[PDB]
């Protein structure tokens, strides 16, 4: 599953680099920047939408990291691989990871922003004082939220491959070729879930 | 921020275009309403002059 990883980030990271070399301002755009254009400027939207660009920037490379590591992995784990690769969200320590670091990086944001003796108070009496124990659980159940929603689906996508394999060739390729067109499109969604409820946490953790 | 640069780059300058333009047509008009001022301020100065000279006789 590391290598399942490692493929991904050089994917990324060439893309990062041919980036760095083809960005103009000046002249016609090419589709690599286009590309990265359209996320940063959905992202940037959004962020601006809710907390505002100048009170929280630190979430927008957090925020198209994640959307694009985790769309170029279940992009990848679409090509015809079927006989090594597996998608990595399949394991549980990779979405656990970026589960783990994400809600430790937008709760020390939060305790930052109010103060190590401040923030947690106002966490857990939250949006109403009277559901403040429900404020713990729903605080609680972000980070729960986001793993276990990722990794479901990402193992359901792995383990339906494997159970569509079990069907002969001449039958197998066609729920094959069925279950990857969506696979696609909902792995796509997934990642877009990710990265969107990544920045409404961190809106409603800075207040 | 750049292609913002442009977008606002572009349109100052067609605005600040149209209004250079309508400057150049009323800086030449001014000039030429004050030099028409000035000449029949001259003209008319010459004669008041000439009438003087003319009562003085």
């Amino acid at each position: 599953t590391i290598l399942a990883t490692a493929v991904t980030a050089v994917i990324v990271i060439a893309l990062a680099f041919y980036l760095r070399a083809k960005v103009t301002s000046t002249g016609v755009p090419s589709g690599v920047q286009l590309f990265w254009e359209a996320l940063t400027i959905q992202m940037r939207q959004q962020i601006e939408g809710s907390i505002g660009m100048k009170i929280a920037p630190f979430v927008l490379p957090l925020s198209v990291t994640i959307f694009v590591f985790i769309l170029i992995s279940n992009w990848l784990a679409v090509l015809p691989l079927q006989y090594l690769y597996k998608a990595p969200a399949s394991d549980i320590n990779f979405v656990l990871a970026l589960a783990l670091f994400v809600f430790v990086c937008y709760h020390a944001a939060g305790i930052w922003r109010r103060g190590i003796v401040g923030h947690p108070i106002k966490v857990v009496k939250g949006h109403v004082a009277f559901l403040a124990p429900i404020n713990i659980v729903e605080e609680l159940a972000k980070p729960i939220s986001l793993a276990l929603r990722l990794f479901g689906n990402i193992f359901a996508g792995g383990i339906l491959v494997a159970l569509i394999a079990m069907f002969p060739w001449y039958i197998q390729w066609f729920p094959n070729a069925v279950w990857k067109t969506f696979d696609l499109f909902v792995g796509l969604i997934q990642a877009f879930i990710f990265s969107l409820l990544t920045i409404l946490y961190f809106s409603q953790s800075m207040e | 921020a750049e292609r913002e640069a442009m977008l606002a780059k572009t349109a100052a300058d067609n605005r600040k275009s149209a209004e250079q333009v309508a400057a150049a047509q009323a800086d030449y008009e001014k000039e030429m309403a004050e030099a028409r001022a000035q000449a029949s301020a001259l003209r008319d100065e010459a004669r008041a002059a000439g009438r003087s000279v003319v009562d003085e006789k």
